């Protein structure tokens, strides 16, 4: 139960035993509670670098300003090698209310110059909940958004702190393009950016990209067009839109797309990248964008 | 023969070098000699060492003379450093501060012999109040690089090793002192 539960979980994971997850087509999640309306749309238009956080040994949500005091010591420590720290407690990025709260940590510079702005959250993430102890306070998400050097700091600071380690979160072209599918299949209205599909063929002497960019109400119908069972979407749903964009691109330019990888799916949801600069959060759909991430991240964690 | 050489060298302390009928250096060269082969016992080393750098005769050539050489035999015992820290009072006397430079290199080289560590480590802040002049800082450095304990690491003293390497330079002696306080109660971060 408090260890041989996550074995059978990662026996479980290992096993691949029929995967296709038909997933509910994210739906509007009306905003939880306080989410601060200020920091959350300031949290939305930012291009969060996903990484994977390994649950936090002897965390607690009481304990920011001493976190903060512990933390701001050693950033301006490693310049030695003008700077404020405020970890600040969201109170809303959850999908169950027994989800831990996601909190940020912000490098603040004089002015609210936020510098870095760390975010760890942890929601529909009940896949670790309920196989990690009580003491580990568990925010597989972590999304960085600062300079890579501030997060290569910080991500030391946790854990040489907390036990917490940060794998980069890559998503794979396929779990991207699963959300590039359920992003065009919300029910959203007045579409912010084309659905843009960033395509990056493997040639070995030269790296040329395409940018398969959909205008997004197009893309809707398109989608309509491989969407037949509502409520949720399957992986064949997902393959016949995929290629449906293959066949639209390998019909005008011969170069079958298929062949090659997607690197970044902009959508009016949130833009999603691979190498790990992934999530833009244009919509207020966070809370189900941050469902799929949460569950990649357990994907990586277990 | 040495104590009764180290207690005549006391009398050419009691007295004038001028007023003696033989030399300092001739019969602390003995001594010397003495030295090469064994330089002070633990009673001889603790006299000697208290003596000839309290006030008295301890020409700033003739104490380092003897200083770098006025270690122990067996091991240096705790009335040993008692009344030198009184050398370590550092007034009007003083043993000036170029054998306060040899003294303090004294201990951090021979940190390694003393009976009772602890009794040194009791004697901390004596030696870390030492650390805000200049000359002894290099070698001050060292010696509670070598005496730090966790009981030692009282906020006020971490506090002031950052006033001294703000006012003072990133010398590497400050850097290591400041890793060891970080090693024990982190109220201070460097890397």
């Amino acid at each position: 139960t408090p260890l041989q539960k996550r074995l059978e979980s990662v026996r479980k994971q290992s096993s691949f035993i029929l995967t296709p997850p038909r997933r509910k087509i994210p739906q509007c999640s009306q905003l939880q509670e306080d989410v601060d309306p200020q920091k959350v749309a300031f949290l939305l238009h930012k291009q969060w670098t996903l990484y994977s956080l390994t649950p936090l040994y002897k965390f607690s949500y009481s304990n920011l300003k001493e976190y903060s005091r512990l933390l701001n010591a050693f950033i301006v420590a490693e310049k030695q090698k003008n700077i404020k720290v405020i970890f600040s407690t969201l109170l809303g990025m959850k999908g169950t209310q027994r989800d831990p709260e996601a909190f940020l940590v912000q490098i603040v510079s004089r002015e609210g110059k936020v510098l870095w702005t760390g975010w760890f959250c942890c929601v529909f993430g009940d896949s670790l909940l309920e196989t990690v102890s009580e003491d580990f306070t568990c925010l597989p998400l972590f999304l960085a958004n600062g300079a890579e050097s501030n997060t290569a700091i910080i991500g030391t600071w946790f854990q040489k702190t907390f036990d917490c380690y940060f794998s980069p979160l890559a998503i794979n072209a396929f779990n991207l393009s699963w959300m590039a599918a359920m992003w065009t299949a919300c029910k959203m209205d007045h579409y912010v950016a084309t659905t843009e599909f960033l395509w990056s063929v493997p040639c070995s002497p030269q790296s040329l990209d395409i940018s398969f960019a959909i205008h997004p109400e197009d893309a809707k119908a398109l989608w309509d067009s491989v969407h037949k069972t509502p409520g949720e979407v399957t992986q064949e749903e997902v393959d016949l839109f995929m290629d449906c964009l293959y066949s639209h691109f390998h019909r005008h330019f011969k170069i079958h797309l298929s062949a090659t990888r997607l690197v970044r799916v902009s959508t009016s949801v949130a833009s999603a990248h691979t190498d790990g600069k992934i999530k833009i959060l244009c919509h207020k759909y966070l809370i189900g964008v941050l469902a799929y991430l949460t569950e990649l991240a357990i994907f990586q964690i277990e | 023969e040495e104590d009764a050489l180290q207690m005549a060298v006391g009398y050419f302390e009691k007295g004038p070098i001028k007023a003696s009928q033989n030399k300092d250096k001739t019969l602390e060269k003995h001594l010397k000699t003495v030295e090469n082969v064994a330089w002070k016992n633990g009673l001889a080393s603790e006299e000697i060492d208290i003596l000839l750098n309290i006030a008295l005769s301890g020409k700033f050539g003739n104490a380092v003379n003897t200083r770098i050489l006025k270690c122990m035999i067996p091991a240096t015992v705790i009335s040993e450093d008692s009344v030198v820290k009184a050398v370590s009072w550092l007034c009007v006397g003083k043993c000036s501060g170029s054998t306060k430079v040899l003294f303090y290199r004294w201990l951090v080289a021979m940190f390694d012999f003393i009976d009772r560590k602890e009794q040194i480590n009791l004697l901390y802040g004596f030696f870390f109040a030492s650390l805000q002049d200049d000359a002894l800082c290099p070698y001050v450095c060292h010696l509670l690089y070598l005496l730090t304990k966790k009981e030692n690491v009282k906020p006020f003293r971490v506090r002031k090793l950052l006033d001294l390497q703000a006012k003072m330079g990133m010398q590497p002696h400050l850097q290591a002192l400041l890793s060891l306080y970080k090693f024990f109660a982190p109220a201070l971060i460097s890397v």
